[PDB]
């Protein structure tokens, strides 16, 4: 994101990009969303 | 929508950075009345 | 299906022929013996003449006999300078390489004796788009100063924020 | 409305923004209300870039939106945008990009002056005269880090700032004249 906006990259790329670093850090705080995709390990285990 | 925010009186997206200063706007009294300690 | 795939072989023929170089106007009847389109019928032929000749773009008609027409096309490159001027002027846009390239030989040459005064851009299907240059006002925008600029971000911004901010630095 | 707003929109437009936008303002010069599906036609530029620069646009507010909905004779539902550049807005954002430029330099330069001088190769990171004063020993006789156990030299960290305060210099002398076309637009 930090190179995107330095280089000026299209909007809707940053704006998918803030979208996934905000489901990243969601994610991390609790991976138990409601509705939403669980963040496996690479190996279906889910992330605790 | 999920983790997304919509504000719709026409519709337009809500970044995390408006509520952020929009938050840092509101002034320390109003926390007390949102019965939220300021400091 | 029936008369289609033939007037698409006549203006075929018509663009083989301006490759050949031949200016002057040929008559229909000529360029059917040519094409071996004597079989097809005499009304669909009418039908071509009144109609899909006088449609087609680079058809003309002169003198009752129709053939292209050579101002359509770039035949000089300081005439696609003013035409490019021209469609600057009155927001037409840019015009096709690949058109410009069929229509004049040696465009690139063309384009290299342009050097500044044209710009052109790239596109996913590698045509390339031709602008003309502003004479009137020239600007020279550094590196680092758009980068400046490129980080400061007014959607970050909040409008009666902007307000306040003049407001607050007393102006 | 006065030449003068014009003026100043077009210069500040055309000389401290981006071509691919100005591209788009002229449109917006030549009409004062248009449909987006006519701005795409008067573009001819692909959906996807337009709409990343659409983006950019509605994040900068440059030029106002608003959305119009009428019925169709076909009456399938049909979806219209519209936008229209306003001198007023565009003034305050236009001078809110050129008075943040400034806050960035000043930011820059407190940092320079926040780095700390010691730096020792042995350790690879910057040391505070703090600790480098208390690694020292009055017995030794030498400041040292206690840890690396080799000398420090300040000399590296002059040499970068000198540079940033050349740049700046450039900078005033490039924005000299915008200013000027400022004050006739407050005139
Ligand atoms: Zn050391």
């Amino acid at each position: 994101l930090r190179r995107n906006e330095q280089n000026g990259a299209a909007a809707h790329v940053i704006a998918e990009d803030v979208k996934l670093l905000q489901f990243h850090v969601a994610t991390m705080v609790d991976n138990e969303l409601p509705g939403l995709p669980r963040a496996m390990q690479k190996s279906g285990r889910p992330l605790k | 929508s999920g983790l997304e925010l919509y504000a719709e009186w026409k519709k337009i997206l809500l970044s995390p950075e408006r509520v952020h200063e929009i938050f840092k706007r509101i002034s320390d009294e109003e926390c007390f009345v949102l019965g939220m300690e300021p400091r | 299906g029936y008369k289609f795939g033939v007037l698409a072989k006549i203006v075929n023929y018509m663009k083989t022929r301006h490759q050949r170089g031949d200016t002057h106007p040929l008559t229909l009847d000529e360029i059917l013996d040519e094409t071996q389109h004597l079989d097809i019928g005499l009304k669909q032929k009418q039908w071509l003449m009144t109609e899909a000749l006088v449609n087609n773009p680079k058809i003309e008609v002169i003198d009752g006999k129709y053939a292209f027409k050579p101002k359509y096309n770039v035949r000089d490159k300081k005439a696609l300078l003013r035409l490019l001027d021209q469609h600057d002027q009155r927001g037409l846009g840019g015009i096709l390489l690949e058109d410009i390239e069929e229509a004049l030989p040696n465009s690139q040459k063309a384009v290299k004796a342009l050097g500044d005064q044209i710009l052109f851009v790239n596109r996913p299907d590698k045509k390339k788009i031709l602008f003309f240059n502003d004479k009137s006002c020239q600007f020279s925008v550094d590196e680092e100063f758009q980068k400046l600029w490129r980080s400061v971000t007014v959607d970050s911004m909040d409008e009666e924020k902007i307000e306040e901010y003049l407001k607050r630095q007393g102006i | 409305v006065p030449a003068a707003l014009k003026r100043l929109a077009k210069y500040v437009i055309r000389g401290f923004y981006g071509i691919e936008h100005a591209l788009a303002l002229d449109i917006l010069i030549r009409n004062s209300c248009v449909k987006e599906e006519d701005m795409l036609e008067l573009l001819k530029f692909d959906r996807k870039q337009l709409r990343s620069v659409l983006n950019n646009l509605k994040g900068d507010k440059f030029i106002k939106c608003r959305m119009r909905v009428e019925t169709a004779a076909d009456g399938k539902t049909t979806r219209h945008n519209y936008y229209f550049i306003n001198y007023r807005t565009l003034v305050n954002v236009v001078k809110y990009k050129l008075d943040h430029m400034r806050r960035r330099i000043e930011t820059d330069e407190r940092d320079s002056t926040n780095r700390a001088s010691f730096k020792c190769p042995v350790c690879s990171s910057t040391f505070t005269d703090l600790e480098a004063n208390q690694l020292f020993d009055p017995m030794t006789g030498t400041f040292r880090c206690t840890f690396c156990h080799t000398e420090v030299e300040e000399d590296e960290s002059a040499m970068p700032k000198k540079d940033a305060r050349t740049l700046l210099a450039r900078f005033n002398e490039q924005i000299e004249p915008i200013y000027a076309l400022l004050r006739e637009t407050e005139d």
